DNA sequence: ATTCGCCGTGTCCCTCTCGCTCCTATAGGTTAGACTTTAAGTCAATAC
RNA sequence: AGCGA
DNA sequence: GTATTGACTTAAAGTCTAACCTATAGGATACTTACAGAGGGACACGGCGAAT
């Protein structure tokens, strides 16, 4: 987004008069970072009711996300335990809900 | 094809008629002005005027219809100018088509009020008229709440100043900063921020906010029956006292019809003087302040 | 998270015992339609009223205080006359008149 | 309490136009693909015909066409004579000097090819004239007309004989001039005697036709003149604590219709060209269709964040309609809940 | 409009312009909702 | 080439419950703000 | 958006 | 206890000026085509082949 704005004004602005200070816009970059960290289903609230939960909410693998399979498309097919999970993803722990 | 795009359909439509030049524009302007004067003269001559000679009536009516023709031809000519201008603003307004139509309204104003003797291409005057009309309509029809033009302009100036200061400094400035920059007061700046607020949508995803909107102004569901019993108790207490005193209090405080009667009216309806009734009122209220008449009412606050 | 409206609860249920004495007025529209609006004893009846249909309606009793038209809208005639002159526009009319003449009969 | 908006131009209802099967399509026996072109001001429709006046001005205008084509042939034999004189000039300037045997006749071929393409021009324009005459001869009512130029020529040379209009008012006129009874009995005859696709279509249409005939329902209500407005508490703007107002997403649609209607009213009062007025009527149509069902025809009308708006239809359709949200259950007063434990001594 | 448990039929029907403008109590003709400053309709 | 009988493909409504956390210039309307007037409420004394 | 049965 | 008169202050209007918002009109070089940036059942709109 920043780049599109930059290249847009890179023609309109007069030459021999401009500088990266006058060219760059950081508003969309900071907005993108803020909109990620707040209000994104991966920037989850720290679930720390006990130290173990504090640890385990980290190291957690979530297959649902943006660029990911929501429960609508995340059917049974991907919910099984392929034999490649051994040593790479525990077969036991997983939320009992949907 | 799925040709349901009125945008592209309208562009294809307006692509039919050819663009014009300066001498053609002068010809059209002369024709429209002559047609207007012709219609005016024919109206004047129709009212207590003169029996228009058949040939003269004929060719002046021709002049009228031809002036309307030329007006329409010019509007068709500059529709493309309208769209080309409207492109810049879109992004912050309503449907593009609305802006195009406001531009057309500005065009009909311009062609109504153009002068050719100054020897200029019509494009510039058309442009200014168009932009004025578009901005006016956008402002009037921008938000669900209406924000008149001068306050719109100061809002836009505040926004531009804040945005350029964000670009330069990098931080969002302060209300006092914008007050000093715009030569206005910080309280005025706060008011402009306040009126700048745009309504949120009751419809959203979270579910809709409309779910959790408590009705703070609504039936309390307890104070209703509470006031019913209150009124019952007041009628009882007033019956405990003298009938004259009770009626005087009822008229003084509007308990019988909701219309608060004052000392002169009550003295008139009782055939006595207002000071008499004031003595009555003072003695009755003193009687009421005596706790035995107030133990059953104290808890009602 | 809550909200309110600019309204009056006015906990009063209803009272059919005493109604502020009121007659009823009627303002016929422009197309033979009548839309009664009640008015109180102390009410000052209008000469004409915005009826239920929407258009302006006049009271059945014949009064007619003066429709009193307002300034004509700014007509293209207005913005032409305020910047030109009758003789000049007449000259233009003659120019186009003789133009169509010479076009027609040569 | 409800409101209403008087529309400066009647507008067709969307459900009975777009929802397949098209109810107007079956009532007027019109294809949806060609009815969209009508009600969206893309094509004209003939809504009447006077076969007697066409039948005698047929002779008169065939004489006129003979005159016109004889003038065309005057132009064409003017071309013949002019190119013949130029070709004899080519003779006098190619066979009168020292030149090459073929280069002297390259101008011959050039002139002959000029005449070939010129008679192609004359033939194609004459064919256009024959086509338009045949169209006038075989024109009928309740009929579609595309090619704006063709329609304009048709009206301004045959302005009588028919009412050719464009859009919702033309559809209104067609419904006005429509005997349901005789048409229904015709469909009854067709299902009495026909077979195959014809009888099948007769059944599909006779369905709605007899549906309208049996009741006291006039089909005038299919096209609309006064659009009602929902009571405001059902589309409230409730303020949140802090001045952040909360509209109901129908207020913007009701606006759109009001602004476009007022713009149309001012345009017609002022006097505007056909292009602008018809465009305005098209925008009014689209605004009403969005109001009734956004996202049905064409691109859904978006809001901020490119979110589609919630029209009236969306208040009933799907899982989130009224038929479910407050009819699949309600929260109830005088209630409670808690975790349970075993009560063996009870 | 307002009645008691008397119910035998719920008849839907295609509405007509006369029915609409007989339903309504007024003719809204301005695209405004609330005064921005005093917050009144 | 139209009829009638088959296939074939494209576009659309629906799927458990319950809980918790840009500017200028005119003219008119509005309100606002303070000065002034008046009905109004009070207090002191009093006679019956 | 997250969670319990 | 009940009903009065004569100061003495007080809230509710009434008014005058006014002053400050608010709606409307206009701006006269040249200025001429938006954007794009699941699955399942079911029905209806349409391929492929024999018959007249």
């Amino acid at each position: 987004r920043m780049e599109r704005v930059v290249r847009e004004r890179m023609t309109t602005q007069d030459v021999e008069a401009i500088t990266p200070q006058t060219l760059i816009n950081i508003r969309p970059v900071v907005a993108a970072i803020k909109e990620f960290f707040g209000t994104s289903q991966l920037s989850q609230f720290m679930d720390q009711n006990n130290p173990l939960s504090g640890l385990t909410h980290k190291r957690r693998l979530s297959a649902l996300g943006p660029g990911g399979l929501s429960r609508e498309r995340a059917g049974l097919e991907v919910r099984d335990v392929h034999p490649s999970h051994y040593g790479r993803m525990c077969p036991i722990e997983t939320p009992e809900g949907p | 094809t799925a040709s349901a795009d009125s945008v592209r359909a309208y562009l294809k439509q307006i692509g039919k008629v050819a663009l014009l030049n300066a001498e053609e524009e002068v010809e059209l302007a002369k024709r429209i002005e002559a047609g207007l004067y012709a219609t005016q003269l024919m109206t004047e001559l129709s009212e207590r005027g003169e029996k228009l000679p058949a040939a003269q009536r004929r060719d002046m009516m021709w002049i009228c219809r031809d002036g309307d023709r030329a007006k329409n031809h010019l509007l068709e000519a500059n529709l493309r100018l309208v769209v080309s201008l409207a492109k810049r603003y879109t992004g912050r307004g309503m449907a593009f088509l609305d802006l195009i139509q406001e531009g057309n309204l500005g065009l009909i104003r311009a062609v109504e009020k153009f002068d050719y003797t100054k020897g200029y291409k019509f494009s510039t005057y058309a442009t200014w008229w168009i932009r004025q009309a578009i901005t006016r309509a956008m402002a009037d029809q921008a938000r669900t709440i209406r924000i008149p033009v001068h306050m719109v302009e100061v809002i836009n100036k505040l926004g531009r100043i804040q945005r350029e200061l964000l670009q330069d400094l990098g931080r969002e400035p302060t209300p006092e900063e914008l007050a000093k920059e715009m030569d206005i007061t910080p309280e005025k700046v706060l008011e402009i921020q306040q009126y700048a607020r745009e309504p949120i949508s009751l419809d959203q995803t979270i579910s809709q906010l409309g779910d959790f909107i408590e009705d703070s102004e609504a039936v309390v569901a307890v104070d209703a029956v509470s006031f019913t019993l209150l009124q019952d108790q007041l009628q009882s207490v007033l019956d405990t006292l003298s009938e004259r005193e009770a009626g005087v209090v009822r008229l003084r405080f509007g308990l019988t019809d909701g219309q608060p009667r004052t000392l002169d009216e009550i003295g008139q309806v009782y055939g006595v003087t207002r000071e008499r009734i004031r003595q009555i009122e003072s003695k009755t209220m003193s009687k009421l302040r005596h706790p035995s008449r107030s133990q059953v009412l104290r808890d009602y606050l | 998270l809550r909200g309110s409206r600019l309204g009056a609860v006015s906990y009063e249920t209803d009272r059919n015992h005493d109604l502020a004495p009121r007659q009823i007025a009627r303002y016929r529209t422009d197309n033979g339609e009548e839309f009664e609006v009640p008015f109180a004893d102390d009410a000052e009846i209008p000469g004409t009223w915005l009826c239920r249909n929407g258009m302006e309606g006049t009271l059945i009793e014949g009064d007619l205080p003066e429709p009193k038209k307002v300034k004509p809208p700014r007509t293209h005639w207005d913005m032409l006359l305020e910047r030109r002159s009758i003789e000049e526009l007449e000259e233009l009319l003659k120019e186009r008149l003789e133009l169509i003449r010479s076009r027609r009969r040569g | 309490r409800m409101g209403h908006i008087e529309l400066a131009a009647p507008v067709t209802h969307i459900w009975y136009f777009k929802g397949v099967p098209s109810r107007l399509g079956y009532l007027l026996d019109l294809a949806p693909k060609d009815l969209e072109k009508i009600i969206y001001f893309a094509a004209y429709v003939i809504t009447s015909v006077d076969e007697e006046m066409r039948h005698n001005e047929l002779s008169t205008l065939e004489a006129e066409m003979a005159v016109e084509r004889k003038a065309v042939e005057d132009q064409r034999d003017g071309e013949l004579e002019a190119r013949a004189q130029k070709l004899e000039a080519d003779l006098a300037e190619l066979e009168a000097e020292g030149a090459k045997a073929d280069a002297r006749r390259k101008v011959r071929d050039g002139g002959e090819r000029e005449m070939r393409q010129i008679r192609d021009r004359a033939q194609r324009e004459l064919d256009r004239l024959e086509d338009i005459w045949s169209t006038f001869t075989k024109l009928a009512p309740k009929q579609l007309i595309v090619d704006e130029n063709l329609y304009r020529e048709l009206v301004d040379r045959y302005g009588e004989y028919f009412t050719g209009a464009m859009g919702a008012e033309s559809i209104q006129k067609l419904i006005e001039n429509f005997d349901i009874d005789a048409e229904a009995e015709s469909l009854r005859d067709v299902i009495r005697n026909g077979k195959g696709q014809k009888k099948l279509r007769a059944l599909k249409r006779l369905k709605v036709v007899a549906a309208f005939q049996q009741s006291g329902n006039s089909p005038m209500g299919m096209v609309l003149d006064a659009v009602p407005v929902i009571p405001p508490e059902l589309r409230p703007m409730v303020q949140l604590d802090g001045g952040r107002f909360a509209t109901s997403d129908l207020n913007d649609l009701y606006r759109r219709v009001i602004n476009r209607n007022n713009r149309l009213k001012r345009l017609i009062d002022l006097g505007a060209p056909e292009i602008i007025v018809n465009n305005e009527k098209r925008m009014l149509q689209e605004s009403v269709d969005a109001l009734f069902d956004n996202g049905r025809r064409g691109r859904p009308v978006t809001g901020p964040g490119n979110r589609p708006l919630k029209s009236l239809s969306d208040l009933l359709k799907g899982k989130q309609g009224r038929f479910r949200q407050n009819l699949l259950g309600k929260r109830v007063d005088y209630s409670g809940r808690s975790v349970i434990v075993v009560g063996p001594q009870l | 409009m307002l009645d008691v448990n008397f119910f035998d039929e719920l008849r839907i029907g295609l509405a007509t312009a006369e029915d609409i403008r007989q339903w309504s109590y007024g003719e809204v003709k301005k695209p405004e909702t609330i005064n921005y400053r005093t917050l009144k309709p």
